[PDB]
RNA sequence: GGUGAAAUUCUUGGACCGGCGCAAGACGGACCAGAGCGAAAGCAUUUGCCAAGAAUGUUUUCAUUAAUCAAGAACGAAAGUCGGAGGUUCGAAGACGAUCAGAUACCGUCGUAGUUCCGACCAUAAACGAUGCCGACUGGCGAUGCGGCGGCGUUAUUCCCAUGACCCGCCGGGCAGCUUCCGGGAAACCAAAGUCUUUGGGUUCCGGGGGGAGUAUGGUUGCAAAGCUGAAACUUAAAGGAAUUGA
């Protein structure tokens, strides 16, 4: 884990964690 | 297969007899051939004349360039129209740690002609001095620049296109600012950058003949 | 060309364009608008390579000097370029060869200047600003 | 009275809430009074698309759709100044 | 400057605002200096101009409109016309 | 039906004592009790009628004539105007960038008015109304409510027809097909979302 | 740790410093920071410049010379082998001779 | 035209080139630097106008009116969003051409959004002096800006003072090196990163082994992307800083 990359990593998780709460 | 350098034919051109060498070149132009006109078509041509070959004894760091304005058989006649120093020399006596000091200014003539004159000063280090900077503060710049704006608008608005020439010449304007200027702060590399023009007044066969005959 | 006396000299403007890719060498009348010739690096050789080489540069340096010859001009005087406006200030390669070999044939050459093209600033520079190659 | 949707409170729920965006800022300068370059009082309302009434001094200007005016307008007065100074001078 | 040298008339001097007063001191001497808006009516311009000639007494066209003319004279409305009765400051000049 | 507001100019007749009262398209800024020129000798001003020839380059018009004599043809409507690009005197021959971009070598004698189609700015609003719809065609002509040809039976339209509601034929169409069948996209050069400016 | 007092660049007081590309890899690196040299080099080269001569008409009065600004960035300076990594007492010189 | 070397591509409907003009929208090179101004982000063509400010000077004025600061507020590189003006040059996304086993990249040519101005959002960066503000003490040497003071002389306005400019200093406010066994520090290095166990001038923000984790959940801002506030369970004996000699 490159700092930076990491960090997206960790955004692109939470945008499909927002994303399944909405639906649910 | 055919070569073009025969359908042409060349003509002399002769600057204002107010210089030194009136010969400057000879430049080639197509014939009439019932479509195109000779006259015409080297008429707005200007050709490039350094004070080194349009003089003897004048510095060689001063460009000339004429405009076209009639055609005389087989000679081209010509008119100044503006001029520029050197970029070679431009770049050379700017240098580290100094002071420039620009002004603009338009004024137009008694004969019709509007004129954009550029001026130039450098902040002059004197002899015994020692201090490594030698700058002129806000103050100073602004009644410097002024004082360009006010030499040169008295220089050009009462002379007339053959005064303000035969004035430039010798760069008489670029040391009169640098010699009035020497009270608030003595320059050392003073002329005028460039002078170019904005407007003509129609063109005369009788002014531009007056010019070459005189 | 002109009819002139052998004591005087049919005098015209040369600029030399200099570039890292391919050196451009020109030689017209006085104001330009009239055009005697043009000779660069790119037609002297098959490969698009060596238009910047020196070789090339005084092979078509010998193209200026034989064909004006032939018109009836001798004397040039030179203004030089860069690349300018944006790119380097600076004369490429095909500069030194190409007034080499128009010295050694024997033509005429007074005057220099430099009127490359400078900004007091032109606008964004190609290339963005990262990363090489 | 509102939070955010202002003049555009009359249209609900019935348009996209981009729609009643774009719109807001349109019908507010379409409806407001603009101060008087003649007379100098804040009454030129406007007639209809493009033109604009005073109602103290009975002065019709052709103006914007929505704005007294356009940018353009602006523009283009100010070239034609310097165009016509340039030929003069 | 010419609106600093106004707003010691206002302290000091005597004025009348408005065009129905300005009139009446010029047809009665009184008037040394008149101020027009830029915006002021045409026709008003020219009569105000040549009241201003017959009563020997000097036209100043404000850089401003009646807006800010009024701001310039302390008042919050707008002025078109103004005359100075009295100057107490160095507004006699022009 | 005309976005562009219009100004009702009285003129004099040179020949016999009458006012003449002329419908002009109303140049952004004009203003009732104006003065407006018309003619060779006329000041550029925003609202005077001026041939192009003595316009300057990069004078903005409107109302511009299309071929000498004409009454305006040309940058009509309501925030439209045209450029003068360069004159040949030689020739009597102007070139002028239409609203459209496209470029047109007219004649210097045509006539304009100094500046730009007021009105602008009309699109921008979104109609936001199947009713500011009818009521904006109520005023113009009968063609807002348009059905889809897909919609359509096979006898009155090319694409109507079929148990689902598709084309079935591609849409761009020649540009010699007959009356009937020049539906769709005719002439298409190209299609799709465009990447750039496309221009002739 | 600084391994610079200056961190590379010549700039301590101002904010920002518009960037300039590299001649031998066209990257972009602040111009106080990289390596800047001022070429002169004779259109001819000193060995072949006897054989134009030679050829040439003039009474040995021309001598163009070719002056070209030479950038490099710091990750190329190297392989130029120009900026040769230096000594730990080494980094606080100048000029070089 | 461009590459280490090659090309896509513009090209006998005349590109490139040189000369004369016109239009477009950006940006102000060499001057311009351990120099100035602003609370910071920032600020460079000439000119006009508006309002403000530091330092200085003072035998003027109020006479404690005093500084960082919970809660609360305003401005805030660049990028991004909405909206309206034109796209000159550059240039995400994207496309095309080379280089290799692959090249989703570096190189070249275009190129939308963007890079421009205007109104409202967005509040982030290595917003780094990786270095809080107010206050006292605490070596020196050669310099720069401002203002004030003294002067042998040189020089221009000139014909006197005077006004400019150079040189020598002094005083107060600064941006600053450079040396230095002041000193402190783990050292690298620093007159503050000193006066610190021989521990107390005032006070705010902020850290408490490494991860989990700037995560979950709640709240709030945003058009979205995301921003601000922000755990626990569980898991690890090291992660780290500086410096020593080799490679
Ligand atoms: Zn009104
Ligand atoms: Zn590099």
């Amino acid at each position: 884990m490159r700092a930076k990359w990491r960090k997206k990593r960790m955004r692109r998780l939470k945008r499909k964690r927002r994303k399944m709460r909405q639906r649910s | 297969v055919v070569d073009p350098f025969s359908k042409k034919d060349w003509y002399d051109v002769k600057a204002p007899a107010m210089f030194n060498i009136r010969n400057i070149g000879k430049t080639l132009v197509t014939r009439t051939q019932g479509t195109k006109i000779a006259s015409d078509g080297l008429k707005g041509r200007v050709f490039e004349v350094s004070l080194a070959d349009l003089q003897n004894d004048e510095v060689a760091f001063r460009k000339f360039k004429l405009i076209t304005e009639d055609v005389q058989g087989k000679n081209c006649l010509t008119n100044f129209h503006g001029m520029d120093l050197t970029r070679d020399k431009m770049c050379s006596m700017v240098k580290k740690w100094q002071t420039m000091i620009e002004a603009h200014v338009d004024v137009k003539t008694t004969d019709g002609y509007l004129l954009r004159l550029f001026c130039v000063g450098f902040t002059k280090k004197r002899n015994n001095q020692i201090r490594k900077t030698s700058y002129a503060q806000h103050q100073q710049v602004r009644q410097i620049r002024k004082k360009m704006m006010e030499i040169m608008t008295r220089e050009v608005q009462t002379n007339d296109l053959k005064e303000v020439v035969n004035k430039l010449i010798p760069d008489s304007i670029g040391k009169d600012i640098e010699k009035a200027c020497q009270s608030i702060y003595p320059l050392h590399d003073v002329f005028v950058r460039k002078v170019k023009m904005l407007k003509k007044p129609k063109f005369e066969l009788g002014k531009l003949m007056e010019l070459h005959g005189e | 060309g002109p009819q002139v006396a052998e004591g005087e000299n049919v005098f015209g403007v040369c600029h030399i364009f200099a570039s890292f890719n391919d050196t451009f060498v020109h030689v017209t009348d006085l104001s330009g608008k009239e055009t005697i010739c043009r000779v660069t690096g790119g037609m002297k050789v098959k490969a698009d390579r060596d238009e910047s080489s020196p070789y090339a540069a005084m092979l078509a340096a010998q193209d200026v000097a034989q064909r004006c010859k032939e018109l009836g001009i001798t004397a040039l005087h030179i203004k030089l370029r860069a690349t300018g406006g944006n790119r380097t200030k600076t004369p490429g390669p095909g500069a030194q060869s190409a007034l080499r070999a128009l010295a050694r044939s024997g033509m005429k050459i007074g005057r220099i200047e430099d009127v490359t093209p400078i900004p007091s600033d032109s606008t964004r520079r190609k290339g963005g600003r990262r990363g090489r190659r | 009275r509102t939070k955010k949707v202002g003049i555009v409170g009359k249209y609900g729920t019935r348009y996209g809430a981009s729609l009643r965006k774009m719109v807001k800022k349109i019908e507010i300068s379409q409806h407001a009074k603009y101060t008087c370059s003649f007379c100098g009082k804040t009454k030129m309302k406007r007639r209809a698309v493009g033109i604009w009434h005073c109602g103290s001094c009975m002065k019709t200007v052709a103006g914007g759709a929505w704005t007294y005016n356009t940018t353009s307008a602006v523009t283009v007065k100010s070239a034609i100044r310097r165009l016509k100074e340039l030929k003069d001078q | 400057s010419i609106n600093s040298r106004l707003q010691l008339v206002m302290k000091s001097g005597k004025y009348v605002l408005g065009y129905k007063q300005t009139l009446k001191m010029i047809r009665q001497g009184k008037a040394k200096l008149v101020i027009l808006a830029n915006n002021c009516p045409a026709l008003r311009k020219s009569e105000i101009e040549y009241y201003a000639m017959l009563a020997k007494t000097g036209v100043h066209h404000y850089s401003g409109n009646n807006i800010e003319l009024g701001t310039a004279c302390g008042k919050y409305y707008r002025v078109c016309t103004l005359a100075i009765i009295d100057p107490g400051d160095s507004d006699i000049i022009r | 039906g005309r976005g562009a507001p219009l100004a009702k100019v009285v003129f004099r007749d040179p020949y016999r004592f009458k006012k003449r009262t002329e419908l002009f398209i109303a140049a952004e800024g004009i203003h009732t009790g104006q003065f407006v020129y018309c003619g060779k000798k006329a000041q550029l001003n925003i609202g005077n009628v001026l041939p192009v020839g003595t316009m300057p380059e990069g004078t903005i018009v409107c109302c511009l004539e299309e071929k000498p004599g004409d009454r305006g043809k040309l940058a009509r409507a309501s925030g439209n105007y045209a450029t003068v690009i360069s004159h040949n005197p030689e020739t009597k021959k102007t070139r002028v960038k239409l609203p459209s971009g496209s470029k047109k070598v007219i004649s210097s004698a045509n006539r304009a008015v100094v500046g730009v189609v007021a009105g602008g700015g009309r699109i921008d609003k979104p109609i936001l109304k199947a009713g500011r719809a009818y009521h904006k065609y109520k005023a113009k002509r009968n063609c807002w409510p348009r059905v889809r040809g897909v919609a359509m039976n096979p006898v009155e339209h090319p694409f109507g027809g079929g148990n689902h509601q598709h084309i079935g034929k591609p849409s761009t169409i020649r540009r010699d097909a007959p009356a009937g069948r020049k539906v769709g996209l005719i002439a298409a050069r190209r299609t799709g979302r465009l990447r750039g400016t496309k221009t002739v | 740790t600084k391994k610079r007092r200056n961190n590379g660049r010549a700039k301590k007081g101002r904010g920002h410093v518009q960037p300039i590309r590299c001649t031998n890899c066209a990257r972009c690196v602040p111009k106080d920071k990289a390596i800047k040299k001022f070429v002169i080099r004779n259109i001819v080269e000193a060995a072949a410049v006897r054989d134009i001569s030679e050829a040439s008409v003039f009474d040995a009065y021309v001598l163009p010379k070719l002056y070209v600004k030479l950038h490099y960035c710091v990750s190329c300076a190297i392989h130029s082998k120009v900026v040769r990594n230096r000594s730990r007492e080494a980094r606080k010189d100048r000029t070089p001779p």
